[PDB]
DNA sequence: TTTGAAAAGCAAGCATAAAAGATCTAAACATAAAATCTGTA
């Protein structure tokens, strides 16, 4: 005897949700396990059908909020006494604190104590826990879940409250952990194009038609609006779904950014016509656009940071030695071959201070009495410092880095987009150094 | 004031800190101990247990066997016996302090030998022969923490109940102290001393100590698993001081059980029941009934549990389940109910023998499904093939799918296809992973046949037979599916 | 039977009842009337709708739920994966085999 | 202007240094009930 609600391509589960949770505590299953990763409607459903039948009597908690087990213990204690007092008031009872709970075992205790004190109910009832999100606990191990699982074991059997727990979960193979324990699940595929769509506009046209650009921009310059902002909404999946996937709140993310650009281009002419509006904000569909000082020593140390880190130091006299030679010795003849791979595409080496600080010697701008080489001096190292403090470059130690020590090494931490915009900021030709090896 | 985090449960009992160094203001002003109100032990629980019997129980003819083979209810050890009473009286009569070190693998009679050593000591002592001491009796094993044996010993010396600490220094001051006429003889049996074992060792030097003292008339019996217990944890100083005298107790020989078990079965076996054949009551002296347990099964019995440990318990407990399994089986027969010979035989015996040794693993990996069988097959197959002992779980997933795949012409193989990759349906896709892939995986996790590592990625995740592979193998070609092929 | 098909496809793969009673109780509880009972029961056509579900988080219907551009950049990551030693890659080398694949069918 | 030849380069082999992290443990930081002290009434 329970309402089974329409919900709009959830209606397997909703019939699954019929089935197995009812007022009943013989015909239900002590666990019940919701799965799907995220956007999948699991809440959605959920809350549909616990509000259509209004005598289920159900307690809502969010793991994501707890983080640890035992805020979450905590947490079960506290809202499972809140709620029975609120169901029957009249009812005197002893108000135990839910901070004495932290074991599983005094969450046992604490459980008996308050559901020995409700013998007066004249019929067995139902208490629906609903952890919405338990994979999403911060602190999750493999244990935990067991805990729950056997939990109802360890409460009274003729209980006139009896609970029952829901769960939800997002990835397949922490639930794949537990197939042995023979758990119901219904599981929440998701979406397809077609779907997501009508998600969209069901969900979202009743509140474009009445946002106030809108309201605004038609006497600036019901059906035909709702008509418009589906049509945007289309606009916007067919421009946006190979971006999106099928990922409900980034295409409403994208709606709610583009919405009033699109509004704003609205005219007499454009507004009863598709094709010609598109055509005056086709720019909204071209592209996503979900976006958002350095000193010159540290510039340039970053500069010969990448450099040492993406080539290999055999080649270092073929590239940038100079000198005239007073002694008789060839330089090197630098490297052979030009590699398959961009070294770029790979994780940066680890070199030595003393290189990186010949290659910014050697990298940086410009008689008798003048030695207009620049020598690594104060500002030298306390930019170094700094570009260390940012994590502009990265040791192999982070946590009680010895400085000092001939062991630690150096890489850069940047990528090739950050040091090519950095190098057009100083006007060093950095491309040069990797367009003849590769 | 807010507080960072809180603690709801503290249970702290009330144990004063003050130790028993400064409860008199000098050596003299302490009296005689033996004659204060709560030293030297001077229950409540028993009748919470107690119940009204509103029925009245059968009990049949191997009922008071298997009651009187229990090990609630001295004679092969009697060299030990001697020898720790007479370090025990010795070191009572002169007023002195006696480390004794008994050492044994499990059953063999250590603690009912130290036991039955003391109470012909307290018989002694009320005869007024050897003057009056006081029994301790702690267990490693049955404290909830290491130090509790301060907490414990002092309690039974003086009647105090302080922390550990200051129960420590409450007896130290008590063992060095106080001279020899103001005390009594305190005799301490430290069983499974092994337990009490920690990585200071400050409890093994304290308690061998007190040995040591002119003034402490203290007899320690430690009892130990191992003899080379003192040479590997201990050190040196401890194990000075326990001593070069050490008492083995051997495992029994066949001759010793047998005396044992028909000690326990003297006045039973031979003898005759008034057995009702409406019931099945039975009272010793309506049939008139004799009962007998032959000697050969009790020699077999004790054969084989002394070649493999030399236990008592094990004996006794061998004996049991043999009446047990004839009890089950006269129950059985003459219909009883749970309210001219009876024998228990030498294959009731061989069947309680056997009953621990007749390898279920391989019983279990028969009782399978197809889809755990194809795993183990595969499993297998790979240990063959590339001679590891690890082996990933996508190469299992892999060799499973060309298994399918190559013997394609078994009847089998076309009945179970549509099933193991579609369960048995259109409108369902082909999958990757068989259908109860990770259902077996984790059944096989659950018995111990099968160790997983820790990790995120299914396919480079390594699995290892934790069983034997000979056994895995017989189990395999038991199937008559993957032995065809 | 159907029933005795399921049952033995249960035997041959899962051999436990309380994977039977989990899809047999919303056969049970989803009957409006005794002849929708019957008909269930008879088919067993709501045995292979929660089969179906019970396989739509998988592998291959997470695959099935990709986008066409989702499908590409695996697909690349696959390939490049593949031509590793040791399985391993990265953005930057999956995005490289991306722009050749688009590139060579354009 | 050639020459060639010692300096530079490349790849396989393999022992070994080192990065990453799994596991743990001490030390600072923190709370708390019972016992003990202490300064007066
Ligand atoms: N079947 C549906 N009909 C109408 N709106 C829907 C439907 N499914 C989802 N939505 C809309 O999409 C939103 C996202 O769904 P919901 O919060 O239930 O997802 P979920 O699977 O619980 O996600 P998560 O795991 O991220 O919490 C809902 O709040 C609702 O506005
Ligand atoms: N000589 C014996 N005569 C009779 N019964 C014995 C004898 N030795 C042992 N038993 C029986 O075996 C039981 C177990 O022996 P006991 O507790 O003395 O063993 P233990 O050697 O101290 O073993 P553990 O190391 O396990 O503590 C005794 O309670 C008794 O029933
Ligand atoms: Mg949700
Ligand atoms: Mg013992």
């Amino acid at each position: 005897n329970v309402t089974t609600p329409e919900v709009a391509f959830r209606e397997y589960q909703t019939n699954c949700l019929a089935s197995y949770i009812s007022a009943d505590p013989d015909i239900t299953p002590s666990n019940l396990i919701l799965q799907g990763y995220s956007g999948t409607g699991k809440t959605y459903t959920l809350k549909k059908y616990f509000n259509a039948n209004p005598n289920l009597h159900a307690v809502w908690l969010e793991p994501v909020e707890l983080v640890s087990w035992k805020p979450l213990l905590q947490a079960i204690a506290r809202t499972v006494q809140y709620k029975l007092k609120t169901l029957y008031p009249n009812i005197p009872t002893t108000d135990y604190d839910p901070l004495q709970v932290e074991e599983p075992f005094l969450l046992v205790k604490t459980l008996h104590n308050i559901f020995v004190q409700y013998e007066s109910l004249q019929e067995k009832t139902c208490l629906f826990l609903i952890l919405d999100g338990f994979d999403s606990l911060q602190d999750l191990d493999a244990a935990l879940f067991n805990k729950y699982i056997k939990l109802n074991e360890l409460l009274p059997k003729d209980s006139k409250i009896n609970i029952k727990f829901i769960y939800t979960m997002l990835e397949t193979s922490f639930l794949q952990r537990y197939s042995t324990h023979c758990i119901p699940t219904v599981m929440f595929p998701r979406y397809n194009v077609d779907e997501v769509s009508t998600i969209l506009v069901m969900s979202r046209c009743g509140e474009l038609m009445e946002d106030s650009c809108l309201r605004k921009r038609i006497i600036e310059e019901d059906d035909q609006f709702q008509n418009v902002a589906a049509n945007f909404i289309h606009l916007i999946v067919q421009a946006f779904h190979s971006y999106t996937g099928n990922d409900i709140f980034a295409l409403n993310d994208l709606i709610d950014f583009k919405w009033p650009k699109y509004v704003s281009r609205i005219t007499k002419e454009n507004i009863f016509e598709p094709l010609a509006l598109y055509k005056s904000a086709i720019k909204l569909f071209l592209s996503t656009d979900d976006n958002l000082d350095l000193s010159i020593i540290s510039k340039y140390l970053l500069i010969a940071s990448y450099i040492c880190s993406y080539l290999e130091p055999r080649y270092d006299a073929s590239i940038f030695s100079r000198k005239t030679r007073i002694i008789q010795g060839r330089a090197a003849y630098g490297r052979r071959k030009k590699k398959e791979v961009n070294p770029r595409y790979l994780q940066p080496s680890l070199f030595a201070i003393e290189r990186l600080l010949a290659i910014f010697q050697a990298i940086f701008p410009i008689a008798l009495r003048e030695e207009s080489l620049m020598k690594a001096n104060i500002e030298v190292f306390q930019n170094l410092s700094e570009l260390h403090t940012l994590k502009l470059i990265a040791t192999t130690m982070n946590k009680n880095i010895d400085y000092l020590s001939p062991k630690v090494r150096w890489k850069v931490n940047v990528p090739w987009e950050i040091i090519k915009e950095i190098s057009e900021s100083v006007h060093f030709n950095i491309s040069d150094y990797f367009s003849d090896i590769h | 004031v807010i507080r960072k985090f809180t603690k709801k449960n503290v249970a702290r009992a009330k144990k004063k800190y003050t130790p028993f160094s400064k409860r008199f203001k000098s050596i003299a002003a302490i009296p005689d101990l033996t004659s204060l109100p709560e030293f030297y032990g001077n229950s409540r629980f028993e009748n919470k247990l107690k119940t009204t019997q509103k029925h009245q129980i059968v009990e049949t003819i191997f009922s008071k066997v298997k009651k009187q083979l229990n090990s609630s209810y001295l004679p092969a050890r009697e060299n030990e016996f001697a020898s720790i009473y007479l370090s025990a009286y010795s070191a009572i009569e002169s007023d002195s302090a006696t480390t004794i070190y008994v050492a044994g693998t499990p059953g063999v009679g250590k603690t009912l030998t130290v036991r039955e050593v003391v109470k012909e000591l307290l018989s002694s002592s009320a005869q007024r022969e050897i003057p009056d001491f006081l029994y301790v009796e702690i267990n490693g094993l049955k404290m909830v923490k290491p130090t509790d044996c301060y907490e414990t010993l002092w309690n039974k010396v003086s009647g105090e109940r302080l922390t550990w600490a200051a129960s420590m220094e409450s007896l130290e001051f008590y063992f060095k102290r106080v001279p020899k006429n103001k005390k009594k003889t305190i005799v301490v049996l430290l069983d499974e001393l092994d337990a009490m074992v920690t990585k200071s060792q400050d409890i093994m030097y304290n308690f061998f100590n007190w040995t040591t003292y002119e003034n402490a008339k203290l007899i320690v019996i430690a009892v130990a698993n191992t003899m080379d217990l003192p040479e590997r944890q201990l050190g040196n100083k401890i194990t000075s001081r326990i001593g070069f005298t050490r008492i083995m107790f051997t495992g029994y020989t066949h001759e010793e059980l047998k005396n044992i078990i028909d000690l326990r079965l003297k006045g039973l076996n031979d003898s005759f029941f008034y057995v009702d054949t409406k019931t099945g009551n039975a009272i010793l002296i309506v049939r008139k009934v004799r009962l007998r347990m032959s000697a050969d099964a009790i020699e077999i019995a004790s054969r084989k549990v002394a070649s493999v440990s030399g236990d008592a318990r094990r004996a006794l407990k061998v004996c049991k389940r043999a009446a047990e399994i004839a009890e089950k089986h006269y129950m059985a027969k003459h219909g009883y109910g749970y309210d001219g010979v009876q024998t228990v035989h030498i294959t009731h015996v061989m069947k309680a023998l056997n009953e621990t040794l007749n390898s279920h693993v391989i019983t279990f990996m028969t009782r399978l499904s197809f889809t755990a069988k194809l795993f183990i097959y595969a499993l297998l197959n790979l240990m063959k093939k590339n001679g590891s002992q690890e082996q990933e779980l996508g190469d299992i997933v892999d060799e499973i799918k060309l298994l399918i795949e190559v013997n394609g012409s078994n009847k089998f193989v076309m009945e179970i296809a549509k099933t193991l990759f579609q369960q048995g349906s259109d409108n369902i896709s082909e999958q990757l992973r068989i259908i109860s892939w990770d259902f077996v995986l984790n059944q096989l996790l659950d018995a111990g046949i099968l160790f997983k590592q820790t990790m995120k990625n299914d396919r480079i995740c390594c699995v290892k037979l934790n069983i034997s592979v000979e056994e895995a193998k017989r189990a395999m070609n038991e199937d008559e599916t993957l032995r065809n092929l | 039977s159907n029933l005795n098909r399921h049952i033995r496809m249960n035997f041959e793969t899962f051999r436990s009842l309380p994977t039977l009673k989990n899809s047999i109780i919303p056969l049970v509880a989803t009957s409006k009337n005794f002849g929708s009972l019957c008909t269930a029961i008879k088919s067993c056509s709501f045995l292979d709708i929660y089969n179906k579900n019970q396989l739509s988080n998988n592998l291959t219907g997470r695959l099935q739920s990709l986008s066409d551009l989702e499908l590409a950049i695996l697909i690349s990551a696959a390939r490049v994966a593949l031509r590793a030693k040791d399985g391993s890659f990265n953005f930057n080398l999956a995005y490289a085999e991306y722009e050749k694949m688009i590139k060579a069918i354009n």
